[PDB]
């Protein structure tokens, strides 16, 4: 059945937290984190991938660089670029340039990929739990969530439908000896290490999909 | 509940 708590971070899926600085492009830090965690667990090697790579290349794909993007669109890029490129070789500036993919550095790739469905906690919680970090689409919209710095996240003016930031769900967990209340998810967010709890934020878990985290989960197929 | 920066 499914385990009471999950932090992938723990297993070495998750690379340290990255900053998108100016520049809307959670999507690709989403996506980039989601792949990480897939490559891991196929390779045993965990490499940061280029979130510019994303940010320039996949125009073609829907995706709008530093005006926004998604992370299915990203995935998508990925499959039909044939391979992603590595975080060192291909640096993030926080600006949309000229698509630089360079095949030769990709140590990345993806068929496709899967999304959570039903858009419902529980079916995001066996996403987790069998796959490693998820992709997820969530309302980040409010000034709590800028100046969030510890404990569960939750806030009343929070919507499950309008979404407008890509983060990554790492796990799941409870505080307390009990699993069955006070839970939270995992959120590995993209505003650097100085933001919230250490760049990560337990968004309230079993509160009615709080912020949407289950509404647009997804994570790709390698 | 949940704390806010600093
Ligand atoms: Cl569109
Ligand atoms: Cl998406």
């Amino acid at each position: 059945d499914l385990p009471k708590s999950v932090d992938w971070r723990k297993k070495g899926y998750v690379t340290p937290v990255k900053n998108q600085k100016q520049c809307g492009s959670s999507w690709a830090f989403s996506a980039t984190g989601a792949l990480e965690g897939q490559m891991f667990r196929k390779t045993g090697k965990l490499v940061s991938l280029s979130e510019q790579n994303l940010v320039d290349c996949s125009r073609p794909q829907g995706n709008q660089g530093c005006n926004g993007g998604f992370m299915a669109r990203a995935f998508q890029y990925v499959k039909e670029n044939g391979g992603l490129d590595s975080e060192e070789s291909y640096p993030y500036v926080a600006v949309d340039e000229i698509c630089k993919y360079r095949p030769e550095n990709s140590v990345a790739q993806d068929t496709g990929f899967t999304v959570v469905a039903p858009g419902k906690e529980k079916a995001l919680m066996k996403a987790v739990a069998t796959v490693g970090p998820i992709s997820v689409a969530m309302d980040a919209g409010h000034s709590s969530f800028q100046f969030y710095k510890s404990g569960i996240y939750f806030e009343p003016d929070c919507s499950s439908k309008n979404l407008d930031h890509g983060v990554l769900v790492v796990g799941y967990g409870f505080e307390g000896a009990n699993s069955q209340n006070s839970k939270y998810w995992l959120v590995k967010n993209s505003w650097g290490p100085e933001w919230g709890s250490n760049g990560y934020v337990k968004i309230a878990k079993d509160k009615n999909n709080h912020c949407g985290i289950a509404t647009a989960a997804s994570y790709p197929n390698v | 509940v949940y704390e806010k920066k600093p």
